[PDB]
RNA sequence: UGAGCCUUGAUGUGUAGGAUAGGUGGGAGGCUUUGAAGUGUGGACGCCAGUCUGCAUGGAGCCGACCUUGAAAUACCACC
RNA sequence: CUUGAGUCUCGUAGAGGGGGGUAGAAUUCCAGGUGUAGCGGUGAAAUGCGUAGAGAUCUGGAGGAAUACCGGUGGCGAAGGCGGCCCCCUGGACGAAGACUGACGCUCAGGUGCGAAAGCGUGGGGAGCAAACAGGAUUAGAUACCCUGGUAGUCCACGCCGUAAACGAUGUCGACUUGGAGGUUGUGCCCUUGAGGCGUGGCUUCCGGAGCUAACGCGUUAAGUCGACCGCCUGGGGAGUACGGCCGCAAGGUUAAAACUCAAAUGAAUUGACGGGGGCCCGCACAAGCGGUGGAGCAUGUGGUUUAAUUCGAUAACGCGA
RNA sequence: CGCGGGGUGGAGCAGCCGGUAGCUCGUCGGGCUCAUAACCCGAAGGUCGUCGGUUCAAAUCCGGCCCCCGCAACCA
RNA sequence: CGCGGGGUGGAGCAGCCGGUAGCUCGUCGGGCUCAUAACCCGAAGGUCGUCGGUUCAAAUCCGGCCCCCGCAACCA
């Protein structure tokens, strides 16, 4: 997340920026995920879980969405 | 003292504790102030406001040195990550990188164990 | 409470000088629904005070309470395994009553002998930025500023 | 890089105060064309009031017991 | 004889296996520079490291281990398992057409092999992590959880071990039975007039019909409808233990009882209750305030003790029946 | 017999100069606690084995005795 | 005996020129805190061993004494 402030930009833009480039690169998230070691079950595990909460999401709700709540 | 116009300013943010250090453009560190440093204990010196004071007192250190143009280089996570710049711009510094600094490895060391709490 | 919040009740100002703080600040020194004392001492004291001071009775009395309002106070949010006092801003309404409860409380506590004799006192060490009320008030702005980091 | 020394320069806030008074003795005027007061500032010290001093400009005066003070002038002086 | 089974031809994708190289990031250490009082850690600390110059920061070097992103209910493998690139050797799978062989097939007790992690042996290696261990906390205690360190091991070579919730808790092979939404990898045709249109194969994720099921659920990848072969079960404990055998360096594995003992033990689902589960909401529940009680003397009730008796009851009881 | 440790509040471990007279658990009261143990506060339990003495400070330094230890040696 | 360090607020470490009279823990108050230790604020404790003197600045520079250190030498 390399960043040069541009001829008359402000401050607070500059940080806004950075802000951004940072989320994008996820670097926060990387770091938290490496803080300690995590067992390939569990990484599995989590992987596993979060895909079927990501379909439950899409398409039980979606079913839902067909009627109407009043 | 030589005086230097333009320079570094790193910032250390860890969760514990956020250290601010200026040097100038080659590697060579001008001065050094901490949140620990500043007063700051335990709860208060995990804080952005004990990190943005830190780096106010670093600023103040380099006084001498009559530093203006400034790139900063922002390593870990931590609170004193925005506020700490912000301070170092309040400061009165013209602010010229802002650069993410953070080691990140492509799977290299293995981490220690996740805490049981 | 949970549920609603009321609409605060009318207060009527008091007969010498028609005004509400003064009515609230004798309210508050009150006991036992013991008005008319209260209030007499609050207008011996105001006497005293605004021949000590000069000025009128009134803005002698506004000046004191003014040298011991707070503008921060502090909360125990206690979040944490210890507890952790957090800084916020005092509203209006709140910063002056605290101010004329923190007087009386002085007044309660000083070691002369009548009671509008004390109060007076109290006041004229306000105004000068000494007494009880100013120390108490100081020890709640450094208790703010210890725990400013915390916002 | 440490550290002596012949020498010639600088350094010294009790409060009374012209204000950054080390002390003794010989003393009432020392310096000024081998260039005096006022101005521009380069580098030092600092108790932020100021002090010494380089170079430029200027060319005919600044400082004395003073009023005070336990002690008087860095008016010249030697001893340290 | 050619449908099953197999061979040949051309392609395809792949973390499939074995060997040998190499890259970058990051950690650790060493040497040196700058620099100055903290660093570190936690809920909060402390142990610990620091003015003998740490932490931070820059330069150079060493070494080990693992490969961010890609990366996906993606891929490959009989299973275990396999993930940076390159090369060498190598196994399988699938599709396209043809050509060939001509039942050569399926299953499999014994038998043989492969078989995570930990563990063992010999020799190497050793950055990080970390059983054991030590100290600091916490605590009533804390031989734990947390913190600071930290050795076996984790890594490599060659042997052994042969077990795991080695799980889809679902043996293998074949046939047949409504559907939808995907993913991945081929392939045929079609104006690819465009990322498309219509098919046809392989593997694969989810939902769901009939049917099945104790129900939960499974549902063309069956737990449906059938056939072939094998393995295994016969109440709970005792016990996957003892003895014996076989194997193993050992740890132990494997095979596998009996006495005695109970009338249960279990599975799914149901209603509640509970949770230091989650959401929403309320109450002088807290918060914001004012005044009390707890200390004093007395009144009064109770407990107790005493008494000849100190009437009996109440114990959301105790100025209560009274 | 001879020689080193010393002799305590129900048990134990008590800061070289003699003026400090203890801490854990224990029993009672209360406060919290759903409970208990925990936690908090406070309370009763001495001789300092003993006899004496140097000294206003003495159990606290010394002379003897009674025991508890430890000693290492002995035994016709 | 001679020679180097100097002698303080309950203990300790106090900024070359004599005008600064301290900081840690400690006790009390309060504020927070569930608790405690922590954190914050404020408060009582001096002689600067002593006797003197140069000087308005003195414990702060010197003459002697009392001790604490350190010295290194000695001992018929």
């Amino acid at each position: 997340p390399v960043i040069k402030v541009r001829e008359n930009e402000p401050f607070d833009v500059a940080l806004r920026r950075f802000k951004r480039s940072c989320e994008k690169a996820g670097v926060l998230a990387e770091v938290r995920r490496r803080e300690f070691y995590e067992k390939p079950t569990t990484e599995r595990k989590r992987a596993k879980a979060s895909a079927v909460k990501r379909h439950a999401k899409k398409l039980a709700r979606e079913n839902a969405r067909r009627t109407r709540l009043y | 003292r030589k005086q230097v116009s333009d320079g570094v300013a790193h910032i250390h943010a860890s969760f514990n504790n956020t250290i601010v250090t200026i040097t100038d453009r080659q590697g060579n560190a001008l001065g050094w102030a901490t949140a620990g440093g500043s007063g700051f204990r335990g709860s208060r010196k995990s804080t952005p406001f004990a990190a943005q004071v830190a780096a106010e007192r670093c600023a103040d250190a380099v006084k001498e040195y009559g530093i203006k143009n400034l790139e900063v280089m922002v390593k870990g996570p931590g609170p004193g990550r925005e506020s700490t710049i912000r301070a170092l711009n309040a400061a009165g510094f013209r602010i010229t990188n802002i650069t993410d600094v953070t080691p990140i490895p492509h799977n290299g060391c293995r981490p220690p164990k996740k805490r049981r709490v | 409470p949970r549920r609603r919040v009321i609409g605060q009740r009318k207060i009527l100002p008091d007969p010498k000088f028609g005004s509400e703080l003064l009515a609230k600040f004798v309210n508050i020194l009150m006991v036992d629904g013991k008005k008319s004392t209260a209030e007499s001492i609050v207008y011996s004291a105001l006497e005293t005070l605004a021949q000590r001071s000069g000025k009128s009775e009134l803005e002698a009395f506004e000046v004191a309470l003014e040298n011991v309002r707070p503008t921060v106070e502090v909360k125990s949010r206690r979040v944490g395994g210890s507890t952790y006092q957090v800084p916020v801003e005092v509203r209006p309404v709140r910063r002056n009553a605290l101010a004329m409860r923190w007087i009386v409380e002085a007044a309660r506590k000083r070691g002369d002998k009548s009671m509008a004799l004390r109060l007076a006192n109290e006041l004229s060490d306000a105004a000068e930025n000494k007494g009880t009320a100013v120390k108490k008030r100081e020890d709640v702005h450094r208790m703010a500023e210890a725990n400013k980091a915390f916002a």
